[PDB]
């Protein structure tokens, strides 16, 4: 249990933020490999 | 002795079936050392550096972000991590500036879970600087 | 029953090996090189020896391209391709076979390389 | 049937033939990329599954 627990979060929602900070501390050379993974392409369709 | 160490990113592979006697992993609920016959557990990771001691004279200073350590019944581990980079790809200079800006938004957070998101962000940058 | 069995089974195998290189040249161009077997790497190498051994310098072009014009009789051409098929002269490189006369002048050109 | 009918149907299966040749080389270069990127994602995929077989 931590602060991300007992407030209504998930471990993916933990793992998204702490991995995003590593992609901001990279240099200009290895910024394209942070652009490579960047997995925001799946759309969301719920019928209601 | 008679161990197996596997270390894989999603896109690349560091170690496959090659063990060197001692692995240091930053666990979510503390830290541990793998004595190559360690009592097996199923743990998950916090932001922190992994210093694998190669046989090979020297060590290997990796830095994971969030993964999973599964040491199992037979003497064999499987350390899988999402963002497993080395030290020289990171810059210390941008890591100093990112700390206090996330502390500035911490007082400016009105909600209770949005402020809890800010507490996640300051912890990862705190282990960023002290590893450097 | 016209040109005999010595001319026949030599010239039959040349057109069969020149088809296998025509069918294997498409997998190499699309997929890649090393996936095919070791028995097929010799057929790729031999068919580039055969289709350069068909070249021949002519006597009408002695002034321009500078080579010597060769007139090959019949019994040399059948003897030559009877040995290229069996892997008898396969360890020599490709440019020993480009623009020569008989098979005798082929091994006299491997010595001048390097 | 007539000569104007034969020519128009003949030209239309030239374009369908040329396009499916172009769409073979495109989706084969997408195949060689997905074969290289699978082998790092295989052991990482095998290792995450590997806990449940030893139980």
């Amino acid at each position: 249990v931590a602060y991300w627990r007992q407030a209504g979060l998930s471990y993916i929602r933990y793992s998204q933020i702490c991995a995003k900070a590593v992609r901001d501390a990279l240099k200009a050379e290895f910024k394209a490999n942070a652009e490579k993974t960047s997995g925001s392409n799946v759309k969301i369709v719920k019928v209601k | 002795g008679q161990m197996s160490f596997t270390f894989a990113s999603p896109t690349q592979v560091f170690f496959n079936g090659a063990n060197v006697r001692q692995v240091d992993v930053p666990t979510q609920t503390g830290a541990f050392g793998i004595l190559a016959s360690h009592v097996p557990t199923l743990q998950v990771l916090r932001p922190g550096l992994v210093v694998v001691h190669a046989e090979d004279g020297t060590t290997s200073k990796y830095f994971v972000s969030s993964g999973s350590v599964t040491v199992n019944a037979d003497s064999s581990v499987q350390l899988l991590a999402e963002e497993a980079v080395t030290l020289d790809m990171l810059d210390p200079g941008v890591a100093k500036a990112n700390l206090e800006k996330a502390q500035s938004e911490l007082l400016g957070a009105a909600d209770e879970a949005s402020r809890a998101e800010i507490q996640i962000r300051i912890e990862a940058n705190e282990a960023l600087v002290k590893a450097l | 029953n016209i040109v005999g069995s010595e001319h026949y089974d030599v010239a039959r195998g040349v057109q069969k090996i020149l088809q296998d290189y025509k069918s294997l040249q498409d997998i190499i161009a699309i997929l890649g090189m090393d996936e095919l077997s070791e028995e097929d790497k010799l057929t790729v190498s031999r068919a580039r020896k055969i289709q350069r051994f068909l070249s021949q310098p002519f006597q009408v072009a002695e002034v321009f391209t500078g080579h010597l014009g060769k007139l090959v009789p019949l019994k040399e051409t059948i003897k030559g391709f009877q040995q290229i098929l069996a892997g008898e002269y396969d360890h020599l490189p490709e440019q020993a076979f480009y623009m020569v006369g008989p098979i005798e002048e082929a091994v006299a050109k491997a010595d001048k390389l390097a | 049937a007539t000569l104007k009918d034969i020519t128009r149907r003949l030209k239309s299966i030239k374009n369908i033939q040329k396009i499916t040749k172009s769409m073979k080389m495109v989706a084969a270069a997408k195949y060689a990329r997905a074969e290289r990127d699978l082998k790092p994602a295989r052991v990482y995929g095998i290792g995450s599954l590997a806990l449940y077989e030893k139980a």
